[PDB]
C-alpha cells in the first residue's frame, strides 16, 4: 500500500540522516570510540539497537565539534527509529559480541535500511 | 606467500564475476575459491562450480542469482590447492559492488518547440539509482553533465532549432539501496534535429 | 473560511487564516502543538490582504531541522473572546506533506554571449531528506512582454542553471526562478526568486 511507501520514505530520511554524518567524518578521537553492535539486523524492530546507542552517538558528535548540529540530529533521528521500529516488545534487538568504531556503525546501520528499501520498491 | 586480489562485481543483481590475477605467482597454477556468507543460513562453505580462466589458469568465479545476498557479507577465499594453509579471505559488501547495466530505450519528446524530455529504461528496480546525463550539439567542443535521482527524465528547457543536440546516459547502484562508485557503461546516444 | 500552513523545509511554519464572514477584532494566534517534541509555539496573527491573517513559527536557527518527516503538529487558531482564548481552526499538520520553499538565491550570470546566456543560482534552507528530489521552473522577461506572458522553462531535475538559447544581441531581458520539492501531498511551488537583470552582448 502507501503505508509502505511511508515505510520507505522514512528509511530514506533515515539513512539521509545516517549519510550525512559519515560524509562529515570523513571531512581521531571520535575513531576511538566504541559502539554496540547489532547481532542481526533485517527487520525493522531490531532498529532498537540503533536507538539504544544515539545517546552514545551523540556525545561523540558533540566532542568533535569545530558542521553538524548533533541534539537537533539525534533527535530527528531518534524520533524516525521510534516510528519504523513499531511498538516496543521484550527481545527486539540482541548485540553482538563485539563492539565497533563509528564508521562501521554507521556502515551497519546504512547497510541495513537500504537491506529494507530495495524490497519495498 | 602474498595471493592474489579478489575483485567481486554484481552485474545488475543477475550474477557476480569475481576475479584475480595470478601472474604474480612463480609458477602457473589453479587457485581455488571458496566463498560463503556471515550471520547466515548459508555458513556452508561453498567451491566455486563456474570457474573462469585466463591463459588456461584459474582467474575468476561466476556466482548466479541464487547464490547472491546483497545485504549479508560475503566471504571469498583464495587458496593453493597444493598447500593448504596458504590462504587469503577477503570480506566484501556486496551493495557497494552493483554496476548496472547501460540504461535503454532513450527517448525524447518535445514539451514545447524549444523543450526537450529524455526518457529511458533500465532492466532494475527503478528506486535503486542514480543517473549522469550527458548532452552536446554540434557547435559544443564537449559534453555537458548533469545528475539525475531516480525519477529518470531529464529536462532541457532551453532547445536551438538550428543546432542537432546528441544525449547519452549512465546509471549507478546509489544511494537507496547501496552505495556503489562505479557507474554503468554509457547508453546507446540519441539525436535530435 | 479557510487555514493554510507550509513548512520551509527546516525551522519556519508560516501559516495563512482566511474568514469568510464576520471579521475578528480581538487577538488571534496561531499555536502550535507538535505530538513528539517537547516545545509547543505562537505566533501572533497579523492582518495581510482584506480578509486573511498570517504569522510565522519560527522554530530555530534558519537552517537548523526542526521537524522530521514522522512529526504532526496540531495548528490551533486561538482568538481572545474576552478572557477566554477560543479554538477557530484546527489541523494535524504533516510538516513533510505541506512544503514550501524559499525562493531560490544568489541569481548570477555566468557567462553571456550575443544569443545564449548561463544563469546560476542557489537553494536556501533547504533539507537535506530531499537529496536531489527537487526541480525547478525558469522564465524570461523580453522587451516586448510581460511576466505573464514568459513561458515556465521547466527542469524536472536538481540542475541549478540554465543555459537560454536563441536570444537577442544588445537585448535587456530579466530571469527568475523557483523551486519545490517532489515530496508531500500538499506541497507548492515557492516563491519566484528576485529578478535577475541581464544584458545580451552587441555582436
Ligand atoms: C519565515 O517564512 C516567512 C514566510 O515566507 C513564506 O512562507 C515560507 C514557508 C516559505 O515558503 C517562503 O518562501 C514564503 O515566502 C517569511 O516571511 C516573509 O518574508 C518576505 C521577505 O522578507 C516578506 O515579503 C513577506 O511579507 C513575509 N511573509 C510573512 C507572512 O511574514 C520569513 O522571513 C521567514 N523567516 C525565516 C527566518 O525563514
Ligand atoms: C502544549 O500545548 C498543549 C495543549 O495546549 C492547550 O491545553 C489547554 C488545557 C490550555 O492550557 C491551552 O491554553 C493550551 O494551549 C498542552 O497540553 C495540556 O497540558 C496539561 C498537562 O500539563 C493537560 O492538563 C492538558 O490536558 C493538555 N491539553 C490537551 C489538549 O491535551 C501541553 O502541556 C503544552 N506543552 C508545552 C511544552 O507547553
Ligand atoms: C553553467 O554554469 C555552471 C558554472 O558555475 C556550470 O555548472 C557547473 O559545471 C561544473 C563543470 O563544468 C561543475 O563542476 C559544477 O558543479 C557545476 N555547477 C552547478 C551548480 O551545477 C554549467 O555546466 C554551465 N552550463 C553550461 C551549459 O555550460
Ligand atoms: C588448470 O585447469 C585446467 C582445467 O580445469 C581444471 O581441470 C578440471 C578437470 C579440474 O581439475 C578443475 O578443478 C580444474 O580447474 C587444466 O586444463 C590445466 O592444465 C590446469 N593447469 C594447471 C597449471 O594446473
Ligand atoms: C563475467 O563472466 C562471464 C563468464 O566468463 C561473461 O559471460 C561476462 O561477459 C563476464 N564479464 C562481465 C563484465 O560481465
Ligand atoms: C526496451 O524496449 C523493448 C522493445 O520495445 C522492450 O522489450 C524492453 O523491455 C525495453 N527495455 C527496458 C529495460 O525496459
Ligand atoms: C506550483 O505552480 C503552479 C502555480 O502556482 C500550481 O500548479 C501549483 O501551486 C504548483 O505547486
Amino acid at each position: 500500500s502507501s503505508s509502505t511507501k511511508k515505510t520507505q520514505l522514512q528509511l530514506e530520511h533515515l539513512l539521509l540522516d545516517l549519510q550525512m554524518i559519515l560524509n562529515g567524518i570523513n571531512n581521531t578521537r571520535m575513531l576511538t570510540a566504541k559502539f554496540a553492535m547489532p547481532k542481526k539486523a533485517t527487520e525493522l524492530k531490531h532498529l532498537q539497537c540503533l536507538e539504544e546507542e544515539l545517546k552514545p552517538l551523540e556525545e561523540v558528535l558533540n566532542g568533535a565539534q569545530s558542521h553538524l548540529r548533533p541534539r537537533d540530529l539525534i533527535s530527528n533521528i531518534n524520533v524516525i527509529v521510534l516510528e519504523l521500529k513499531g511498538s516496543e516488545t521484550t527481545f527486539m534487538c540482541e548485540y553482538a559480541d563485539e563492539t565497533a568504531t563509528i564508521v562501521e556503525f554507521l556502515n551497519r546501520w546504512i547497510t541495513f535500511a537500504q537491506s529494507i528499501i530495495s524490497t519495498l520498491t | 606467500l602474498p595471493l592474489p586480489e579478489v575483485q567481486c562485481f554484481v552485474f545488475n543483481v543477475e550474477y557476480m564475476n569475481c576475479t584475480w590475477n595470478s601472474s604474480s605467482e612463480p609458477q602457473p597454477t589453479n587457485l581455488t575459491l571458496h566463498y560463503w556468507y556471515k550471520n547466515s543460513d548459508n555458513d556452508k562453505v561453498q567451491k566455486c562450480s563456474h570457474y573462469l580462466f585466463s591463459e588456461e589458469i584459474t582467474s575468476g568465479c561466476q556466482l548466479q542469482k541464487k547464490e547472491i545476498h546483497l545485504y549479508q557479507t560475503f566471504v571469498v577465499q583464495l587458496q593453493d590447492p597444493r598447500e593448504p594453509r596458504r590462504q587469503a579471505t577477503q570480506m566484501l559488501k556486496l551493495q557497494n559492488l552493483v554496476i548496472p547495466w547501460a540504461p535503454e530505450n532513450l527517448t525524447l519528446h518535445k514539451l514545447s518547440e524549444s523543450q526537450l524530455e529524455l526518457n529511458w529504461n533500465n532492466r532494475f528496480l527503478n528506486h535503486c539509482l542514480e543517473h549522469l546525463v550527458q548532452y552536446r550539439t554540434d557547435w559544443d567542443h564537449s559534453w555537458t553533465e548533469q545528475s539525475v535521482d531516480y525519477r529518470h527524465k531529464f529536462s532541457l528547457p532551453s532547445v536551438d532549432g538550428q543546432k542537432r543536440y546528441t544525449f547519452r546516459v549512465r546509471s549507478r547502484f546509489n544511494p537507496l539501496c547501496g552505495s556503489a562508485q562505479h557507474w554503468s557503461e554509457w547508453s546507446h546516444p540519441i539525436h535530435w534535429g | 473560511s479557510q487555514f493554510t500552513c507550509f513548512y520551509n523545509s527546516r525551522a519556519n511554519i508560516s501559516c495563512v487564516w482566511s474568514q469568510d464572514g464576520a471579521l475578528q477584532d480581538t487577538s488571534c494566534q496561531v499555536h502550535a502543538w507538535p505530538d513528539r517534541r517537547r516545545w509547543n509555539q505562537t505566533c501572533e496573527l497579523l492582518p495581510v490582504s482584506q480578509a486573511s491573517w498570517a504569522c510565522n513559527l519560527i522554530l530555530g536557527a534558519p537552517d537548523s531541522q526542526k521537524l522530521t518527516t514522522v512529526d504532526i503538529v496540531t495548528l490551533r487558531v486561538l482568538c481572545r473572546e474576552g478572557v477566554r482564548w477560543r479554538v477557530m481552526a484546527i489541523q494535524d499538520f504533516k510538516p513533510f506533506e505541506n512544503l514550501r520553499l524559499m525562493a531560490p538565491i544568489s541569481l548570477q550570470v555566468v557567462h553571456v554571449e550575443t544569443h545564449r546566456c548561463n544563469i546560476s543560482w542557489e537553494i536556501s534552507q533547504a533539507s537535506h531528506y530531499f537529496e536531489r528530489h527537487l526541480e525547478f521552473e525558469a522564465r524570461t522577461l523580453s522587451p516586448g512582454h510581460t511576466w505573464e506572458e514568459a513561458p515556465l522553462l521547466t527542469l524536472k531535475q536538481k540542475q541549478e542553471w540554465i543555459c537560454l538559447e536563441t536570444l537577442t544581441p544588445d537585448t535587456q531581458y530579466e530571469f527568475q526562478v523557483r523551486v519545490k520539492p517532489l515530496q508531500g501531498e500538499f506541497t507548492t511551488w515557492s516563491p519566484w526568486s528576485q529578478p535577475l537583470a541581464f544584458r545580451t552582448k552587441p555582436a
